[PDB]
DNA sequence: AAGATCTGAATTTACGGGCGCAACTATGCCGGACGTAC
RNA sequence: UUUUGGCAUAGUUGC
DNA sequence: GTACGTCCGGCCCGTAAATTCAGATCTT
């Protein structure tokens, strides 16, 4: 889930970037570094809302690099377990369904799909269709899925969705 | 009662020492220098020392005098304490055997024919020989053609053969050996040896339930392990007290969606997640593939380590390199540039990979290794993969989603799209410059200049090659 | 072998008893000048003891 | 020593084996023990 | 009064440290057992 | 196509 | 039958603790 939290990061600034625009360079380099990355403990980071305080630049006494601590208020999405979450199915395959929840890519496995749904290999657009045809699962549809569990690999989170519980799927 | 005293003896000669001491006692039992000791003990498995029964240490010393084998215990002797004298005499205890002596020591031997003579038995063996080629060795199949070709002590009777010290073989050694030279109790060979010729596994941290008794349906984490009656110490849910359970009462139960590894069977080595636990059929998906694997509850363990699931460049021949796609016990499954998966021996050569090699895609954009490139033409059109190795006109692509060959395939580079000196050690003559007239030997040479060890002076100097003239 | 070892190493006593063996009794003869050789041949040693 | 355990051999031999194990471990940490020999490599040279 | 025991206060062995660096030459495991060849 | 190495005893010697 | 060759078994110093003697708080 999404949280606007203060976070600590450390930046090694090279001596070429001193002079004016130093702190602006630190801001820009923080934005280049933290954005576009996921972590296991705090999930994805979407963007830095602001910088709370730039710490004192300590000179490392063998290098000339300057270590800057930065407190920064940023928005992070942390996928938690045991939550109904809104999702958009992005890819539909035989083995499972891929959905997007913000930055996160959730994988609904074939066993986790209810047994009332069956893959449609006879349709040119592949889909999971119900035995009675009350919901059709294709790409780009608004569903509500339960997170079975968050699983982290290479500091990138992919979770498992389920539709077994009531009030889930297409509504 | 008398007491036992330890006397150090020559190793491997304790029974002979006992016999010699008995003969010494009997010889001098009527003389004026009697042996006042009572008995001598040389146990069957106690090697290095013997025991003397006497009321005094001085009696032991005066009794072992003249016995060289006990000279290392002559100066001092150590008494056996009183409570422990019952342990000195305490003794304990188409088949398969294992030979005791010879080069076939501790090697599996199928008892082919048992001779009722109670002297020797016929044994089937795998020969550990070099076929009279190195001597003037691991187990391998008997090659009669090789020993016929090499000659030497060899007599051939079709499949039957005599050779190299009256070793008898047929089709496999078939030789008579002494029964006392083999062990008939405690061999228990394996399935591999069957081809050549219950169990409890609980570990700390695993989750186990209770299948029977008044403490049924209590799931807890294993702490300790023992052999048969474990008396386990499981940390149950909502219980601070530790209870006791044997191995038989427990079962390796695991909740849905937890790390699972296979300990043994056809599915061993694979990790993954269980989806639904039935009464005994536990179904799981592997971390590598999304295939259904059905296992017994006992063949599951709770380990959180990531799956292993490598990919080296090897030379199938100087005209075609190869990329290993699977490691096997005696072979490599290798994928070449032709797209043909082959099975080759371990003894291909390791090529120097060019990690800085540059290749051109279908759109004349420079590409390198570790680049995610889409395949827009060829047999693999539609797939997208990471470049791992490069050639003049080929590129190997990895893809985790593709389960075949560990994700490795190959495509031509043009069907992709990005998403010493001769003068060294030569006697030379400086024919020009301030150093004219000097003979030297060339140490280092370049396109412009060359170092010359000067023969005369204690110095090496670099000069232009135009100033040098070879002798 | 004992005489050869003792004169080769300068350790005096049994080879196994090198711990208690007086050392440096036999030295490599010095060959820099004739005077050095002569002085080495006429040398006396005072052990610490 | 482990062999003598899992077969269940005599106890005095286990005690003497424990004595020699204690000596070996102490010489491994510290090769200076009063009234006991210095560890040698069967060549009469004290071990570090 | 006595008499202890009895508990703080003078005399004997035992580790255990023992100058910087630097350079050179000099020396350094075997004995029984099992088998091969002759 | 770019290598590598005994060590730890004793002696002697230099400031 | 014999032996040999070669692979497997066996001075200080300060501390410091251990050894020796008159309160003391008892018992008579």
């Amino acid at each position: 889930m999404f949280y606007h939290i203060s976070l600590e990061h450390e930046i090694l600034l090279h001596p070429r970037y001193f002079g004016p625009n130093l702190l602006n360079t630190v801001k820009q380099k923080l934005f280049t570094e933290v954005e576009g990355t996921c972590t296991g403990k705090y999930g994805f980071v979407i963007a830095v809302t602001t910088i709370d305080n730039i710490g004192a630049g300590v000179i490392q006494p063998g290098r000339g690099f300057v270590l800057y601590p930065v407190k920064y208020k940023a928005i992070v999405f942390r996928p938690f377990k045991g939550e109904v979450v809104d999702a958009v199915v992005t890819q539909v395959n035989k083995v499972g369904l891929f959905t997007e929840i913000g930055p996160m890519s959730c994988f609904i496995s074939r066993h986790s799909i209810p047994s009332e749904m069956e893959f449609d290999p006879n349709s040119n657009p592949p889909c999971y269709k119900t035995m009675d045809e009350d919901i059709v699962i294709q790409q780009d549809d608004e569903i509500r899925l339960k997170i079975v569990g968050t699983r982290v690999d290479k500091n990138d989170i992919f979770a498992i969705g389920s539709l077994m519980d009531d009030y889930l799927g297409l509504v | 009662d008398p007491n036992l005293w330890t006397v150090k003896c020559k190793i491997g000669e304790e029974r002979a020492t006992a016999i010699s001491l008995m003969r010494k006692f009997i010889a001098y039992q009527f003389t004026d220098t009697p042996l006042q000791i009572k008995s001598v003990v040389a146990p069957e498995h106690v090697k290095g020392y013997i025991y003397v029964e006497a009321y005094k240490q001085t009696h032991v010393k005066q009794a072992i005098e003249g016995v060289g084998n006990l000279r290392l215990g002559y100066w001092n002797q150590q008494m056996v304490p009183i409570k422990e004298m019952t342990d000195v005499l305490k003794v304990v205890k188409k088949s398969w055997v294992r030979l005791k002596r010879g080069i076939y020591k501790d090697d599996i031997a199928q008892v082919d024919y048992v001779e009722p003579s109670q002297n020797t038995i016929s044994l089937k063996m795998i020969p550990r020989i070099d076929y009279d080629r190195i001597k003037a060795p691991p187990q391998r199949l008997f090659d009669a053609e090789k020993i016929r070709s090499l000659g030497g002590d060899v007599a051939s009777d079709g499949d039957f053969l005599i050779f190299e010290g009256n070793r008898y073989s047929r089709k496999f050694l078939f030789k008579s050996f002494a029964m006392s030279a083999v062990i008939t109790e405690g061999v228990k060979p394996t399935l591999s040896e069957l081809e050549k010729f219950r169990e409890h596994n609980f570990q700390p941290g695993d989750n186990v339930e209770v299948c029977e008794g008044e403490l049924i349906n209590l799931q807890g984490k294993i702490l300790s392990v023992d052999g048969n009656k474990i008396t386990i110490m499981p940390k149950h849910e909502d219980l601070k007290d530790m209870l006791e359970f044997p191995a038989q009462e427990l079962r390796k139960y695991f909740k849905m969606g937890d790390h699972v590894k296979v300990i043994a069977g056809r599915f061993e080595g694979d990790t993954g997640l269980i989806v639904r636990v039935e009464e005994n059929f536990v179904i799981l998906f592997s971390d590598l593939t999304m295939h259904e694997l059905k296992v017994l509850p006992r063949d599951l363990q709770l380990c959180s380590e990531t799956a292993s699931g490598w990919g080296e460049l090897v030379q199938l021949d100087p005209q075609t390199v190869g990329v290993i796609v699977r490691l096997e016990r005696e072979t490599f499954q290798v994928l070449n540039m032709y797209g043909k998966v082959v099975t080759v021996r371990h003894q291909v050569t390791r090529k120097k990979d060019n990690r800085f090699a540059v290749a051109l895609d279908s759109e004349q954009n420079n590409i390198h290794v570790k680049d995610i490139v889409k395949v827009i033409d060829g047999p693999h059109s539609g797939r997208e993969g990471e470049i791992r190795h490069l050639f003049r006109s080929f590129a190997f692509l990895h893809c985790k989603k593709l389960v075949e060959n560990g994700g490795m395939f190959v495509c031509k580079t043009r069907h992709l799209v990005l998403a010493d000196n001769e003068l060294i050690g030569q006697t030379v003559r400086i024919s020009q410059g301030p150093y004219k007239g000097y003979i030297g030997v060339v140490k280092d040479a370049t396109e412009s200049t060359a170092r010359v060890e000067l023969h005369s002076t204690c110095q090496t100097i670099s000069v232009d090659r135009q100033r040098l003239t070879t002798v | 072998d004992g005489l050869k070892y003792s004169l080769a190493t300068g350790n005096w006593g049994d080879q196994k008893k090198a711990h208690q063996a007086r050392a440096g009794v036999s030295q490599v003869l010095n060959r820099l000048t004739f005077a050095s050789t002569l002085s080495h041949l006429r040398r006396l040693n005072s052990p610490i003891g | 020593l482990r062999r003598n355990e899992q077969n269940g051999a005599a106890a005095h031999v286990i005690a003497e084996d424990v004595k020699l194990l204690q000596f070996h471990v102490a010489t491994m940490v510290d090769n200076e023990l009063p009234g006991l020999p210095r560890a040698m490599q069967k060549s009469g040279r004290p071990l570090k």
